[PDB]
């Protein structure tokens, strides 16, 4: 120290390389949102499991051709039919109903005309089939959508709603997944007060713990609030021990120098980097600690509030994604057009922005937060602008030029 | 993929 | 430059 | 024969590699349009050759500052002034007039107010200078645009109007250039009649000689019409000898087999290719003949009229461009959007088209000729569409997709 400056590329790769993948556990399928499957999932039945009608109509023998037919009955959703359709008969079907024995096609109701109904008008008796059915027409055969024994979801699948629905479909209600990381957050600094406190001299309200907790929660991971910790070895070492004991990940912000000393000397953690050649984020620190053959990760983020949130999105979120089993945990980076000119720094530079798609324009505009219309000054950040380092060729970027933006919010 | 921003070639 | 038409990579 | 199929790429490169560069000659600068300089051109005087006023105003001493001044005279375009401007005097100047001795700046007329004029009102006597001139203000010093001894045009420059004007400027009225190729065109085929003839049985009017001559002339090169030649050794060999004797380049169309036999056996020419894997243009033939340590080039183009014009633009025009000294003689190829779907052939395919730029669209549309609105069916071809060979991935191109088009006309 001052620790060597690490490049942004090496810092990032080092985070992903060194972060572990959590172990697995069995969950109920309804809790599967955002989880990664740690098993292949197979169907144990056919979908549909019976030949099913695609249409409201009549189940027929295609060989009978067009003509006048006795309706022997009705097949409806949820009931197995007990009658066999013989030559010159048909059975009424609704969409999804099983096809009875002896019928090999369905003619939709619009290709028919009813001849006779019961006196009370509740019951159709005879119908004119107006078309020549193709065999198997308007029937979903057994197993058309899913076959028994088929693998419907592969291990490594990152599950959303449709995958939860596929589990339900196949009746696989308990599944093996990766664990979610438990994330403990503390703040440090003698100047900090709880949000709930009135100001005292020399002090400000701690906002990072709140912003960082919210960031992590927005991604779905459980969190632990470790509060404000006195910026001294004794309280830092204890907070850090309580974090290590309670969580997979510990994030601190502030005091980055007692912090880096406790990690190395008192905790015996390997600090992989302590300064990053980036803007903002220069003092960011990443360390791992192996105890139990369990690897803990520790992020010591800058105290400055803008820096704490940018660094959390660049480093922490991808690490958590890896921990929870996502095979490629890297963030989504899209192309956008700058809304304003911008001088480049020699450091790679990151800034919160709002992404907006205008009428029939293929690229969204990226508007840097804090400088704003009314409605635009009100909007929440959904991107992180990723500005290139200054060069001899590129010293300045202009409104309208094409830039990289990391997606950090719902679009 | 890169974590450091680029200029556009096109 | 190619005398033989090419397709567009973009 | 059937001669080996040559690829379009090898055929094209072979034409450029084997075509010679013509010798040089001295011409008058007014005849320089389209010529390539075979010498560097140097200025032998300064432009301007005297200090010249940029503005209508007054030549002043900047040291006199603002104030009231006697006007001692007028400097005008085309006359050397004989008076020296002393402290408290000025000389009227017009744009381009030489600056007299003793003045070191020009103040424009709008930064002045006239105090007194002669009784008759023809002659200004005294003027108020309202500004502090920067020294050398509104003067073009000697040699500001061109310096004596400077190279104003480099050898290899392909001259247009502004270059002709630069020659005039520097007084270099005779210049060394490459020769233009003399191009002899004949047609062959027993079915052909002159355009001026009424049809006889079995015959059609020869259109290729006319289209090919016009194509070459549109590029500025002298041509020789060799007429229609009987498709037999005796008349072919004589026409070919008269072409060789009269021209640098001989283009034939039709009869491609007495033609290829005369070239090889009777003329002793090296046929470099006789079939090209292209559409149209398959039977195209290129040969050279060295006599005098002078290399003649011979193109035997297909008789089909569409093929003759496409092949002339692909092969002949670039060769002529090389002959006349153009350092990179390759044609300009631009990107356009197809106006219609098109099935690809396994052969690279070329078709005349019309290029049109629509309101604020960055790519022009390419519309294939012959299928056409009224005004569009009337327009003259300014492009050659260059379609890619069929592959497993690309079998068809669609309206709106981006294609290569060779420019063959004024845009
Ligand atoms: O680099 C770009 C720019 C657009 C785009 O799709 N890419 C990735 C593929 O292009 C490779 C290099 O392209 C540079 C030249 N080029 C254009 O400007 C547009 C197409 C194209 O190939």
């Amino acid at each position: 120290s001052p620790f060597p400056l690490t490049s942004m590329d090496k810092a990032f790769i080092t985070v992903l390389e060194m972060t572990p993948v959590l172990g697995t556990e069995i969950i109920n399928y309804r809790d599967g949102m955002g989880r990664v499957l740690a098993q292949d999932v197979y169907a144990k039945d056919n979908l549909p499991p019976f030949p099913a009608s695609v249409k409201d109509g009549y189940a027929v023998r295609a060989a009978d051709g067009p003509g006048d037919r006795f309706i022997i009955g009705e097949s409806q959703a949820g009931e197995q039919p007990t009658q066999t359709v013989m030559p010159g008969q048909v059975m009424r079907v609704t969409t999804g109903a099983p096809i009875p024995c002896g019928a090999d096609a369905v003619v939709q109701v619009e290709d028919t005309e009813l001849i006779r109904e019961s006196d009370d008008g509740t019951e159709e008796l005879e119908v004119r089939i107006l078309v020549q059915a193709r065999p198997g027409q308007d029937i979903r055969p057994i197993g058309h959508d899913i076959k028994r024994g088929e693998c419907v979801l592969a291990k490594g699948t990152h599950m959303g709603p449709s995958e939860i629905g596929l589990l339900a479909t196949v009746g696989v209600t308990e599944v093996e997944v990766n664990k979610f990381p438990v994330v403990a957050v503390m703040s440090t600094g003698n100047e900090l007060l709880n949000p709930e406190d009135d100001l005292l001299p020399g002090k400000i309200r701690d906002s990072n713990r709140s912003t960082l907790l919210a960031t992590i929660q927005e991604h779905g991971y459980p969190t632990i609030n470790l509060g404000i910790v006195g910026d001294n070895p004794d309280d830092l070492l204890n907070a850090l021990n309580e974090g290590i004991s309670r969580a997979d990940v510990i994030i601190t912000s502030g005091g980055v120098d007692y912090l880096k000393q406790v990690l190395d000397i008192d905790l015996h953690a390997q600090i992989h980097f302590g300064r990053v050649f980036m803007k903002p984020g220069l003092p960011t620190t990443f360390a791992t600690l192996d105890i139990d053959g369990v690897r803990k990760i520790i992020f010591a983020l800058p105290g400055n509030p803008v820096s704490a949130v940018v660094t959390c999105n660049l480093f922490v979120v991808p690490a958590l994604r890896k921990m929870q089993g996502i095979l490629d945990p890297r963030p989504t980076i899209i192309k956008a057009r700058l809304s304003c000119d911008v001088k480049l720094d020699p450091r790679p530079e990151y800034h919160r922005c709002i992404l907006t798609w205008h009428h029939q324009e293929p690229l969204p505009w990226a508007q840097s937060t804090g400088n704003q219309s009314r409605l635009m000054s009100m909007r929440s950040a959904n991107g992180l602008l990723m500005l290139p380092p200054k060069t001899e060729q590129y010293v300045e970027l202009h409104k309208g030029e094409v830039v990289d933006v990391m997606v950090i919010g719902r679009l | 993929f890169n974590i450091v921003g680029t200029t556009y070639p096109c």
